[PDB]
């Protein structure tokens, strides 16, 4: 089976830059390429086909180039409607079906700003039900890589808890992400120092916030 | 006027059967290669079927012996017939003009496919209280309804500075959840009333919940 | 040949050696459908037919009967009921080069599919939506041929491989095609069950006294009896006595 | 697709009558030796049903 491998995951860029995204083939496909560009919640839109030729109305600033395993998409002048994710297409591949790369989200760059962290007990109505919630929250920051890092009792956590990330904000460029953590109440009760701690490029130490059952 | 239209899509069980059908103008379905693709939530493009102008089909290994392709020349439509869907085939389904080696240059808009056992059912509404210890921030915490989508607002609207309404997760119980914050001066704790308003129309439920400093 | 205008070769009136064929370890890929390719040589056809072509290696196995794809459905068709052979190897040392080999073509656009052994060298523009092309490409209106542009570093999926489809036609008229038949030595003095070129018997081959023709083969006695036979090698004219007998 | 139901495909002979042949060996297609080694002209008599 042939494989498609993009990089990078995600790139930051300010309008006016020289955007490159790379696509490799895991074995010799000739130009047998597209790439195409996709908005959340839109249907994606073929930019690139044949590896080298544009399609038809897509503006000029968007350009494809390579043959063969090693192949580029080139963005001379990132314009405002660029922010997206982009990616590629083997073409006429067998078996049937359509192999795309990872994909590569372009956001808006900013200057880093580290996140406010605040973590939140559950409620006494929720534990009344049989299930805590933990609530941990980063507030406003970017880049958008972050980690998070449940403790409980000193005890590193996974496998129990669900992120959810907003959009870059459409006025000061951040991210927001929040993290729960789900326990049975009867479990809950059997711990008392409940943390996430907090990882990020604008933090220049790992930062905790925790609070004590019962406190 | 070159554009596909997709329709059908809607929640299901798991077993059930669904027709989705895909209008076209512009291109005509059975003078070329014409896909299904479907995109789960989080996930990538996946392709699904295939009909070529000669009549030939594929499909995708995981929907083989339960998805049928076709289509009506006389209404210039192609029809994905879905049945025994399962929870993993919950995606958008996107039908497409296939160019090969000139690629896919015309998509249409989507349309929705939710498989699921879940009983509808209306969100609990907990509070995500400020802690004791320049802002603070709370919340609320919408947990456990289906389907999507629920709406909040802050104060009936007049709160939306700083608000930030995370897009849903979907829980291993096949429920849904989502919390909605926003930071605010800590010296407003105390003279500031604020309340969270939850609407979920698929089951008639608006909740609103006030969001007070925890008493310890 | 480009497998959308293939190539055809109508072989007949000769004898064919397949122990060339079979015997040969420089095959990948080697089908054949109503026919044993050993027991072959002893079969006569009325026509023989090669087909001849370049498709990708992932297209090879659509040259088989009840096969779809671009190739079977556009390019190349083979009917359900094939009795013939389907013999492919890669060429990728060949038929690809380093800016790639853009000479061999396929059909890409077709209404509908091709009946079996068609052939379609057209090049009109292909009408794929509402409004008529009239000979102008564009937008839903696109040349229905398309470049394999082999390269050397493609995968063997993508590399070229060399097809060649022998079909054995056989109509109600004289067979024209066979296979080699050969013989073996012949003893004299001694009682054998032979086999010349139509007739078969049991007896003793002798030097004869006899001046045959250059026309004749079989001798005949008074009594409708086969006499004597001329040699399909040696030019020598044998006097067949029939192996002694008699009651005891 | 079922394919528990086999059938022979070759064999050096054909079977005389009421005989019953449930061998495993691998027929020789061609002229190399196979030595139970199945391959190039080394088949497996057996085929399944469809
Ligand atoms: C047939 O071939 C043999 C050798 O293979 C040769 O000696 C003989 O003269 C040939 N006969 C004729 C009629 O050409």
């Amino acid at each position: 089976e042939i494989v498609m491998t993009q990089s990078p995951s995600s790139l930051s860029a300010s309008v006016g830059d020289r955007v490159t995204i790379t696509c490799r083939a895991s074995q010799g496909i000739s130009s047998y390429l597209a790439w195409y560009q996709q908005k959340p919640g839109k249907a994606p839109k073929l930019l690139i086909y044949a590896a080298s030729t544009l399609q038809s109305g897509v503006p000029s600033r968007f350009s494809g180039s390579g043959s063969g395993t090693d192949f580029t998409l080139t963005i001379s002048s990132l314009q405002p409607e660029d922010f997206a994710t982009y990616y590629c297409q083997q073409l006429d591949s067998y078996p049937p079906g359509y192999t795309f790369g990872q994909g590569t989200k372009v956001d808006i760059k900013r200057t880093v700003a580290a996140p406010s962290v605040f973590i939140f007990p559950p409620s006494d109505e929720q534990l009344k039900s049989g299930t805590a919630s933990v609530v941990c929250l980063l507030n406003n920051f970017y880049p958008r890589e972050a980690k998070v890092q449940w403790k409980v009792d000193n005890a590193l956590q996974s496998g129990n808890s669900q992120e959810s990330v907003t959009e870059q904000d459409s006025k000061d460029s951040t991210y927001s992400l929040s993290s729960t953590l789900t326990l049975s109440k009867a479990d809950y009760e059997k711990h008392k120092v409940y943390a996430c701690e907090v990882t990020h490029q604008g933090l220049s130490s790992p930062v905790t916030k925790s609070f004590n059952r019962g406190e | 006027q070159v554009q596909l239209v997709e329709s059908g899509g809607g929640l299901i069980q798991p077993g059930g059967s669904l027709r989705l059908s895909c209008a076209a103008s512009g291109v005509t379905v059975s003078s070329n290669y014409m896909s299904w693709v479907r995109q789960a939530p989080g996930k990538g493009l996946e392709w699904v079927s295939i009909i070529y102008s000669g009549g030939t089909t594929y499909y995708a290994d995981s929907v083989k012996g339960r998805f049928t392709i076709s289509r009506d020349s006389s209404m210039n439509t192609l029809y994905l017939q879905m049945n025994s869907l399962r929870a993993e085939d919950t995606a958008v389904y996107y039908c497409a003009r296939d160019l090969m080696v000139y690629g896919i240059d015309v998509w249409g808009q989507g349309t929705t496919v939710t498989v699921s056992s879940a009983s509808t059912k209306g969100p609990s509404v907990f509070p995500l209280a400020p802690s004791s210890k320049g802002t603070a921030a709370l919340g609320c915490l919408v947990k456990d309804y289906f389907p999507e989508p629920v709406t909040v607002s802050w104060n009936s609207g007049a709160l939306t500075s700083g608000v930030h309404t995370f897009p849903a997760v979907l829980q291993s119980s096949g429920l849904y959840s989502l919390s909605s914050v926003v930071t605010v001066p800590s010296s407003s704790l105390g003279t500031q009333t604020y309340i969270c308003n939850v609407n979920h129309k698929p089951s008639n439920t608006k909740v609103d919940k006030k969001v007070e400093p925890k008493s310890c | 040949a480009s497998v959308y205008a293939w190539n055809r070769k109508r072989i007949s009136n000769c004898v064919a050696d397949y122990s060339v064929l079979y015997n040969s370890a420089s095959f990948s890929t080697f089908k054949c459908y109503g026919v044993s390719p050993t027991k072959l040589n002893d079969l006569c056809f009325t026509n023989v037919y090669a087909d001849s072509f370049v498709i990708r290696g992932d297209e090879v196995r659509q040259i088989a009967p009840g096969q779809t794809g671009k190739i079977a459905d556009y390019n190349y068709k083979l009917p359900d009921d094939f009795t013939g052979c389907v013999i492919a190897w890669n060429s990728n040392n060949l038929d690809s080069k380093v800016g790639g080999n853009y000479n061999y073509l396929y059909r890409l656009f077709r209404k509908s599919n091709l009946k079996p052994f068609e052939r379609d060298i057209s090049t009109e523009i292909y009408q794929a939506g509402s409004t008529p092309c009239n000979g102008v490409e564009g937008f839903n209106c696109y040349f229905p041929l398309q470049s394999y542009g082999f390269q050397p570093t493609n995968g063997v999926g993508y590399q070229p491989y060399r097809v060649v489809v022998l079909s054995f036609e056989l109509l109600h008229a004289p067979a024209t095609v066979c296979g080699p038949k050969k013989s073996t030595n012949l003893v004299k003095n001694k009682c054998v069950n032979f086999n010349f070129n139509g007739l078969t018997g049991t007896g003793v081959l002798t030097e004869s006294n006899k001046k045959f023709l250059p026309f004749q083969q079989f001798g005949r006695d008074i009594a409708d009896t086969t006499d004597a036979v001329r040699d399909p090698q040696t030019l020598e004219i044998l006097d067949i006595t029939p192996c002694s007998f008699g009651g005891v």
